[PDB]
């Protein structure tokens, strides 16, 4: 199953250099006859391609980068790499890399792409507070209930719920960028009312930026 | 290099409906043109190719058609065009359906919260049609302003409601200072506005 796997850091300061690498997995470089590539969507945009590298190490760059970007190739250990010096707030995107087969008829294989934001401000996890489900969030035999998870930089967070487990109804609305620079999201999700009692329902959130892991019991 | 545009740039249209999207190159490089279909907080993914059943593609004048021939609800996503290394800039493709009013449900501040000096009072619009909705927040009946923030869910990719928040955020002092804490809500679904509330104690 071909898999590729963006690693790197998701904050770089203003006039650093971004640094991404893209582990593939189910297929093999060395030898292959497909450009391995980074594209990047900036938030509230489309896809910007940003170059390319064969196998051999020959590389293609979009001009738009003014030759900032530097791609590279390591067929050993089945990786290929991004660099992009002196960024600014406009790299903050979705880094993809991506995959496309030689030849005018060719398509993109994608990784899951990764946030990068560019940004002086530091690294902060979040505090996880109950949205307790109440009378007064009770509409006929449904509750509602969930996570507020406040106060973090940079994006993203995760929740789950139950382990995943409990999908159905769950709405993880968009963080929100507070006027303090820090972000703020609240993860709901609507449950029978009379399960209340007896299921324990869990909000399981993770900051990768700051290690924050938290699973927060919400209880009545 | 060339450009690729595409059309229309945003359309929203009902389950069933038969939906139409074009490519146009700005110059004649290739036969062949991909679609890759990117659903919210997902990679894009291919959809289909013509080099290689909802989903098909032609050709009208020089421009590339992509058609689904029956709109599903988990169709709500962007589309792209792709030759080579260019892509277009996307089409939206939003679902319509009928009105559906939000069910309301109001959350006061946490006690663990409370104890960090700051108050979130959260309002939650659930399940919704359309987008547009009125939230207003009174404290003991007089009304808020500049202390709320609405997020909203992307339209759901099953039955193409939205969910809403409206977080109010105060200090523990100004949250002390009142004490019944009130969401209105307005939405055309609503014979009347809907007002879900808590008294502090």
């Amino acid at each position: 199953q071909l898999q590729l796997q963006e690693s790197g850091p998701g904050l770089v300061k203003p006039s650093e250099t971004l640094s991404l690498t893209c582990s593939v997995s189910g297929d093999a470089i060395s030898g292959s006859n497909y450009y391995w590539g980074w594209i990047r969507q900036p938030p509230g945009k489309g896809l910007q391609w940003i170059g390319s590298i064969y196998h051999t190490g020959s590389t293609f760059y979009n001009p738009s980068f003014s030759s900032r970007v530097t791609l590279s190739v390591d067929t050993s250990k089945n990786q290929f790499s991004l660099k992009l010096i002196s960024v600014n707030a406009a790299d903050t995107a979705v880094y993809y890399c991506a995959r496309r087969i030689r030849g005018y008829s060719g398509t993109y294989d994608w990784g899951q792409g990764t946030l990068v934001t560019v940004s002086s401000a530091s690294t902060k996890g979040p505090s996880v507070f109950p949205l307790a489900p109440s009378s007064k969030s009770t509409s006929g035999g449904t509750a509602a209930l969930g996570c507020l998870v406040k106060d973090y930089f940079p994006e993203p967070v995760t929740v789950s719920w139950n382990s995943g487990a409990l999908t159905s109804g769950v709405h993880t609305f968009p963080a929100v960028l507070q006027s303090s620079g820090l972000y703020s999201l609240s993860s709901v999700v609507t449950v029978p009312s009379s399960s209340l009692g007896t299921q324990t329902y869990i909000c399981n959130v993770n900051h990768k930026p700051s290690n924050t892991k938290v699973d927060k019991k919400v209880e009545p | 290099d060339i450009q690729l545009t595409q059309s229309p740039s945003f359309l929203s249209a009902s389950v069933g409906d038969r939906v139409t999207i074009t490519c146009r190159a700005s110059q004649d490089i290739s036969s062949y043109v991909a679609w890759y279909q990117q659903k919210p907080g997902n990679a894009p993914k291919l959809l289909i190719s013509s080099a290689s059943s909802r989903f098909s593609g032609s050709r009208s004048g020089t421009d590339f058609t992509l058609t689904i021939s029956s709109l599903q609800p988990e169709d709500f996503a962007t589309y792209y065009c792709q030759q080579l290394n260019n892509f277009g800039p996307g089409t939206t493709v939003d679902i319509k359906r009928t009105v559906a009013a939000p069910s309301v449900f109001i959350f006061p501040p946490s006690d663990e919260q409370l104890k960090s000096g700051t108050a979130s009072v959260v309002c939650l619009l659930n399940n919704f049609y359309p987008r547009e909705a009125k939230v207003q927040w009174k404290v003991d009946n007089a009304l808020q302003s500049g202390n709320s923030q609405e997020s909203v869910t992307e339209q759901d990719s099953k039955d193409s409601t939205y969910s809403l928040s409206s977080t109010l955020t105060l200090s523990k002092a100004d949250y002390e200072k009142h004490k019944v804490y009130a969401c209105e809500v307005t939405h055309q679904g609503l014979s009347s506005p809907v007002t879900k509330s808590f008294n502090r104690g």
